[PDB]
DNA sequence: ACCGGGCGTATTTTTTGAGTTATCGAGAT
DNA sequence: ATCTCGATAACTCAAAAAATACGCCCGGT
């Protein structure tokens, strides 16, 4: 009752448009164009959604890197580390959002599960006409599918902390 | 720390060669023989500068006309990294940096593109050895316990590199308390805790005692302040001596009456008299019409500001939820789920649901699409502060009459001096009872301070129990002990003298029966070499013997053989021999890289120590087929 | 119900500071500084009437009394037709104290008679004679003060539609104007009903209505910003506006309707801020509902404590201390530090849902007031 | 100040022995022939430890057990001294010493006593020099004294500057024996460093104790406020200070005719504070809350520090996402997604669990190895904004209470005059302690002073221009040592040099880029550069007066690098004696070398002999016993 | 009312001038 | 060494405009 904001500001339809462009710029990058696995599909919201480490996704450039991306949270200037540790524990506690934004994102023709537990995007032209926000997100997703798609699973886990 | 280096990387200028690999081992000493002809090792170079440091010390006209990406590959706990470096080109330095990571690297990129900077690999070797801390220890600042440039080596005055100047010794000399394992970058967060809390416990036992001497030179003149409150008419005549709390209890009482009347008769009232209280009945009258109206201009004024931002909110909301339709437009009337095969509309009423909270959201949003409901409020915002205003003039045409009456009669004027003094009274009273129950036996000031100063006492404990110069004691005692009995294997002119490490002089010291002597004055490369690679081996063994410890786990010693050969080859197998138990003492947890002349035979069957007819320094390092005069 | 409509339509554009009288000597009246009152009629005009000569011959004397009109006094006459006989013509036209003469002198020739015999009286029914002899025995400066200024009405021809038109050229909310006007004439009847009950002239003071138009605007504007802002009103309830539930159980509670602004914006800003919380990810789904299960506790607790103890306060009065005593209530939640209004904001949403409620019998009160 | 060696004298060990002498020439190159790597170095230790020393640092095995005491003859400006010192036999120091004051003496005893100790002989010779009884005679051993450690060595550039006491100490006198400031102005710069370091610590506390906690400033702005809304005190256009704000106050409370002049402005103003409040309150609240987070997820990682291990690393748990999904999974509801349960839908969710769990263990262990706590600074930075946002946010809290709360029925009467009187009564009980609170004048005052006396001690000192005489001083050494290097067969004497004070050496100069003495070889090229930039020091000491080091010099062995062999030497040797000519014979030098006597005999104007042999040899046969 | 054609228009795409930034060099500590 | 400041060049973003394909409007069935 209470809750009901949160559940219109973090419901699970942006949540799979979100996912839907966090795959499509993954493969976008990859050196083989193979689909991202899935236990990164559950790192894209607790980045993205997060106005402050959204912030950090969105002031570095495209061609800088998961690194610098990552590198920013230490920075002197900004010194703000703890949130690089947060992002694992954050999705921990968003995994419900997460999968039902995989639900919505699978269900809708956006996300075809390969059985290796694999996930292709489709095509499925844009939507109509959204937000400034939305389309600020969605973009960001994409930037941030890109840079996990350019390394290893190896090194993506290692730089922002995780563990699988 | 676990830090070794598993191999070195070229990258050929012209793109015509794959790029050059030299394979170290891993907790072996790794002998580098050959090199008749000494330009100069670029192996030192080569790592320090593809491990960040400032400035590039790779020979210019031999090894930088022909070498793209400098790149060293190196075993740490995250596991392998392969680190490189752009040549710097005509700049003493290039932040361009490539970097990657792997349980085991074994491919390797022909070509490099930029992929970090120089100033994160920083950040990420100093948290790998755990100096991202609160001004503090780096880790290019470590180069000192991994270095030893063939000069160093066997150089009877440095005893570290990087000790060649005033900022770099010093330097040095602060950090060595740190590594010994002292000072603890706990200790150093509770150290500025402590001052920081030091700083705000003052100011808030300033705080406290200003107010409770302020509270007790007040209830000093308790008693003369009732008696004047007594004599004003505010409470009956006491009879026999009292207590300070019912003291205070009269005063309260007596200050919380919503209408306290002065103890005048009303029988004799003049006209005067009588049209003054009228006056203040009306005041009173007024100023509580005006209240409720303040009130109500109040909360219409926070009210404008609640629906402004319930539109902003319903907004937002809209805008995350749009994106439902059109997900829905897409969606088939039921789906198979992705995990577990059902043919299920789950999908399809969530969606629905949505777009529900959608169409609520739209409907709130258009609620009142003709806007009367801000035309209605800005009305009755205009009503207000019109009745306010009517209001104030009231009260203002109240006030003046009252004060041409007082101003013309003269009892009246005595009759308001006496019930403003009364009520000036009454109001300080008020303010001084307040800052009295302000400074209660609980209150949060006393309460506050008290928890403030058994915080610092706590801290202060905390630190004393682990005493800085207690351990650093301990800590060069094993050190000496363990360098001690490195050394007496080893070859020096007298096996028994006890050594110390003077950390401010960054020095040995041996402490022999005749005269407690500096090496500096000793006279001889043999013992020179000697006792650098004693006190050396056994800092990295001391080292690896800690945990949470920021050195790197290898060493590099460049030339330790340039002492003799201008035989005495069985004195250097000694040498080499001791470095190899050394190694294998600690199961391989350190590496050595030895820059060597010393032919093979001299350590040929030693363990721990490795060699191969690869592995050449200066030129070879660099293959003749990328060297075509440039 | 015709002349409510009239005595409306001419109030709403009678000057400020007026007075008015109903169905004394005409159906309206209006009152300026003198004696004479100025007086406006209604006509189903017709030269000869009984009613007519009778009210104007009879309190014409209490219309002389002062304070009532200037003695060149004003007249009008609203008619619903075009139908004017010649006499009337003549009368409306006299704006001079002479024409005035001139048309009383042939009211007298075609009414009463020619001078001096006068034998037009026994021409007419004695019914009427008799009331045109008094209207034409007063004091001929008498009958020009009364027909000094006469004039007649012709609206658009649509008395509502007129009405409307003039109540809406006020400031005043649109999608209400019908109500305010129907309200309005009521309350005009209702009034003559108690004025002729007792059996007394019916009064109807330009300033009395015109304090009544404001009080009533003022209650549909407050009204008004009770709206709902939380879901779509229904049209049925679409009409006068329904407050929220937690609204209306503030209203059963009896609380001062600035509390209720305090506690509707104490609502907005809680929503607010737990969109805004959400919106940077701060909290979640999940982080709301240990607070809304705490609250609902802490609130049940409350309540049987109040109906423990304040049971010999009246219901109202007990629900007004549960209601102070929750909001002032204040629990340190988890490292999220509120604002002041986040709480009482949090409760308005929860007695939003009836899943808590202030009054000891809210959910029967709700009850009451939805069949209310 | 001109003190140079005349002779030396050696007392045996035995009383049939006598004295070995030995007798110098002044102002000139004294050189002295023999074998090196036998002891001969001990002149230098000879000299030092007549003239006092911590420790005795004389050969034990050859020479410091055939000789009971031991002597020196330097000439002086006041005449010539005879100085003695006893060896310690089994201790290390001896402050058992004869002196002999004299002006040109002839007469040699054969027995001495103890006539003075280390104290007096050091303090006679301090103000001898004229130095603060701080620099001292000893500190100046370092520009006299050039051992064979010493003589070519790319990293000592003086003697005895081995160690970090030793090396400050002659740092900070370069200042003063540089002949750019005295020992007076030295006292002025001690001080006044001292007085700016207690300066800036009682400044800091000051600042510390004039800023008020937030509590009662926001008590303060609220009765202001408050007398504000009443329009006693007209609305200010800014901020106002504290204490402007108690002065107003105090104002108003001093009259008598108290016109409440309440209208619609003031009440709104009012109201408008109040509006800015719970805006300001709500940022803060917002800001504030998010710190908080971050501090309580910043201890639960230090949390698992402690918990995972002895040691120290934080424990986070996994994603586990292959086991988190059957986590949910139950008898009811097979998958945790649709919610649905089936025998095939079970054993493929299955079948994906596995696959999930095999892909996670790709890079599963690696992500458990050594995660540290290097979020200190931040979590130190965090503790200390959720304190003061805390404080912050309860004064603004506060304050808006106040301003609301004084609209439900507290003014129920307060705008009426018996209760604004009241108002004013308890504003003026509270102004005492808004006076006691944040208000300080002696440490103003004290901060005051101190500033004042720094000031005076710059005036005195005239600093900015010491450094300014240092500057020129190193050009004219620089300038003179590249004279000399043009005497010296270096192998770049293109290059200048220059005496890099702030680490005690030479700073090579280099085009290609700067370069040090460390990093290049050419131990002869160490030996030029040594001897050009010592005899530019002296030459530069002996163009002033009154310098406080002697006018002596000392080098040993400066031909072990060349260990065509006689033409360097000769090189080295012939610039020697012109820079001693040109020096008009007050500069002596003493250059004990292994060169035969016609090596050093080539030069002209330099004097020596081949006796003089140090060692073991210097030691008289006779007295030679055995070992 | 439903299907199909033709015109209107909001959105996407393209474009573009302005603005923002990662990087480097030099400096300072 | 780390850190900062400033200069630089390249970048991306953002606004405006044009092209676009969609939705709305008009005519016929």
């Amino acid at each position: 009752m209470l809750a009901r904001e949160a559940q219109n500001i973090q419901n699970p339809a942006l949540g799979a448009a979100l996912v839907w462009r966090f795959c499509c710029g993954y493969v976008k990058t990859n050196r083989v164009s193979a689909p991202p696995p899935l236990p990164f599909l559950f790192l894209v919201l607790p980045i993205i959604l997060h106005q402050e480490t959204s912030e950090f996704v969105k002031r570095t450039y495209k061609s800088s890197g998961l690194r610098a991306f990552a590198a920013k949270f230490g920075d002197s200037s900004v010194s703000k580390q703890d949130l690089l540790f947060q992002i694992h524990e954050r999705s921990i506690r968003w995994r419900q959002l997460s999968l039902r934004s995989i639900e919505l994102a699978v269900a809708s023709d956006l996300l075809k599960l390969q059985d290796g537990s694999d996930v292709i995007p489709l095509s499925k032209t844009k939507a109509r006409g959204l937000s400034d926000e939305v389309k600020t997100l969605m973009d960001l997703a994409e930037k941030l599918g890109s840079w996990f798609g350019e390394l290893s699973i190896h090194e993506v886990v290692t730089t922002l902390k995780v563990k699988l | 720390m676990y830090f070794q280096i598993r191999g070195i990387i070229l990258w050929p200028r012209n793109k015509n060669f794959k790029p050059h690999t030299i394979r170290f081992e891993l907790g072996k000493v790794n002998v580098i023989s050959g090199a008749s002809r000494t330009g100069k090792s670029a192996v030192i170079p080569i790592i320090d500068y593809c491990l960040g440091a400032n400035t590039c010390s790779i020979p210019v006209k031999t090894i930088r006309k022909y070498c793209e990406w400098f790149g060293i590959v190196v075993a740490t706990e995250q596991g392998e990294k392969l680190l490189a470096r752009k040549e710097p080109g005509n700049q003493r330095s290039t932040t361009d940096m490539f970097v990657l990571e792997a349980e085991n690297i074994t491919s390797i990129p022909i070509r490099l593109e930029k992929n970090t900077n120089v100033i994160a690999v920083k950040r990420m070797l100093d948290d790998l050895a755990n100096l991202s801390n609160l001004g503090r220890p780096a880790f290019r600042d470590l180069a000192a316990f991994t270095f030893q440039p063939q000069n160093v080596v066997a150089n009877p005055d440095v005893l570290f590199f990087k000790t060649n100047t005033y900022e770099h010794r010093e330097k040095l000399r602060k950090i060595f308390p740190y590594v010994l394992g002292a000072i603890t970058s706990e200790l150093m967060a509770k150290q500025f805790e402590l001052n920081r809390i030091r700083l705000f416990l003052r100011r808030k036992e300033r705080e406290l005692k200003d107010a409770q001497d302020v509270s007790a030179q007040w209830l000093a003149d308790l008693k003369s302040k009732y008696s004047e409150a007594q004599e004003l008419g505010l409470v009956p005549k006491p009879q026999e001596q009292l207590s300070r709390k019912q003291m205070i209890s009269q005063l309260e009482e007596v200050i919380s009456r919503t209408d306290l009347t002065l103890k005048v008769t009303v029988s004799t009232i003049s006209d005067a008299l009588s049209e003054l209280n009228t006056l203040e009945s009306e005041e009173r009258l007024v100023s509580r019409e005006l209240t409720t109206m303040r009130h109500r201009l109040e909360e219409m004024n926070r009210l404008r500001v609640g629906m402004h931002q319930y539109e902003n909110a319903l907004l937002m909301q809209r805008d995350r939820l749009k994106i439902s339709g059109w997900l829905l437009s897409n969606t088939n009337d039921e789906s198979d789920c992705p995990m577990c095969g059902s043919h299920t509309d789950s999908a399809k009423q969530k969606l629905q649901a949505l777009v529900q909270r959608l169409s609520d959201v739209e409907a709130a949003v258009g609620a009142d699409a003709h806007k009367e409901v801000p035309a209605a409020f800005d009305r009755e915002l205009q009503r207000v502060t019109t009745e306010v205003a009517n209001a104030t003039e009231r009260l203002r045409a109240i006030q003046s009459r009252k004060r041409t009456l007082t101003s013309r009669s003269k009892e009246a004027r005595e009759q308001q001096f006496s019930t403003r003094r009364a009520e000036r009274f009454i109001g300080n009273v008020e303010s001084a009872l307040e800052l009295h129950r302000k400074l209660g036996s609980d209150s949060e000031l006393v309460e506050e301070v008290r928890k403030l100063k058994e915080m610092v006492q706590t801290l202060e404990k905390e630190l004393r129990e682990k005493d800085v110069e207690l351990r650093k004691n301990q800590a060069l005692r094993v050190i000496n002990a363990q360098a001690g009995n490195i050394l007496q294997g080893l070859d020096v002119e007298d096996p028994s003298a006890p050594i110390s490490l003077e950390i401010n002089d960054l020095t040995i010291k041996v402490l022999g029966d005749e005269r407690d002597d500096y090496l500096s004055e000793i006279g001889s490369g043999s013992n020179w070499l000697s006792y650098h690679l004693a006190i050396l081996l056994s800092l990295h063994q001391f080292y690896l013997s800690q945990k949470n410890n920021p050195v790197p786990s290898f060493l590099i010693l460049d030339q330790p053989s340039q002492v003799y050969f201008p035989e005495d080859v069985e004195a250097v197998r000694r040498a080499f021999k001791a470095m190899g138990n050394v190694v294998i003492k600690e199961k391989g947890k350190l590496q050595l890289i030895v820059l060597d002349h010393a032919p093979r035979e001299v350590w040929g069957e030693i363990d721990g120590v490795v060699g191969l007819p690869e592995w050449r320094d200066g030129i070879k390092l660099v293959p003749m087929e990328w060297l075509t005069g440039v | 119900s015709l002349q409510f409509t009239l005595l409306t339509h001419l109030l709403l554009q009678a000057p400020e500071g007026s007075l008015c009288s109903l169905e004394v000597l005409d159906d309206v009246a209006q009152e300026n500084n003198s004696g004479d009152i100025k007086f406006i009629q209604s006509a189903s005009a017709a030269d000869r009437a009984k009613s007519l000569w009778k009210t104007l011959s009879n309190w014409i004397d209490l219309a002389t009394s002062p304070d009532f009109e200037v003695e060149k006094a004003i007249f009008e006459l609203y008619v619903s037709r075009p139908v004017e006989g010649s006499i009337v013509k003549k009368f409306n036209e006299a704006k001079t104290p002479e024409d005035a003469q001139e048309a009383i002198t042939h009211a007298r020739t075609e009414l009463w008679g020619d001078s001096p015999h006068f034998t037009l009286k026994d021409g007419i029914s004695k019914e009427i004679s008799k009331y045109v002899e008094k209207v034409f025995t007063a004091d001929q400066n008498l009958l020009q003060r009364l027909i000094c200024n006469f004039q007649l009405t012709l609206g658009s021809g649509s008395p509502q539609a007129d009405l409307e038109a003039c109540v809406r050229s006020h400031p005043v909310s649109p999608s209400k104007v019908s109500d305010i006007t129907n309200y309005l004439c009521g309350k005009v009847k209702r009034h003559i009903d108690m004025l002729l009950e007792a059996e007394k002239p019916a009064v109807i003071a330009r300033d009395d209505f015109y304090t009544w138009y404001k009080a009533y605007v003022q209650k549909i504007d407050r009204q008004m910003v009770l709206s709902s802002r939380a879901q779509a009103p229904v049209k049925e309830k679409a009409q006068e506006y329904l407050p929220d539930k937690f609204v209306q159980q503030l209203e059963i509670i009896g609380l001062p309707y600035e509390e209720i602004l305090g506690a509707i914006s104490d609502y907005l800003m809680a929503s607010f801020d737990r969109t805004d919380w959400a919106a940077r990810g701060e909290v979640d789904e999940t982080s709301f509902d240990d607070l809304d299960t705490a609250l609902q506790r802490t609130w049940k607790n409350k309540q049987r404590i109040c109906g423990l103890t304040h049971s010999e306060k009246s219901e109202q009065d007990q629900g007004k201390l549960l209601y102070f005593e929750c909001m002032q209530f204040n629990i340190p939640l988890q490292a999220m530090s509120p604002p002041s209004h986040f709480i009482p904001g949090c409760y308005h949403i929860l007695a939003d849902s009836l899943a808590v409620g202030w009054h000891p019998n809210y959910t029967t009160q709700l009850k009451n007031k939805k069949v209310a």
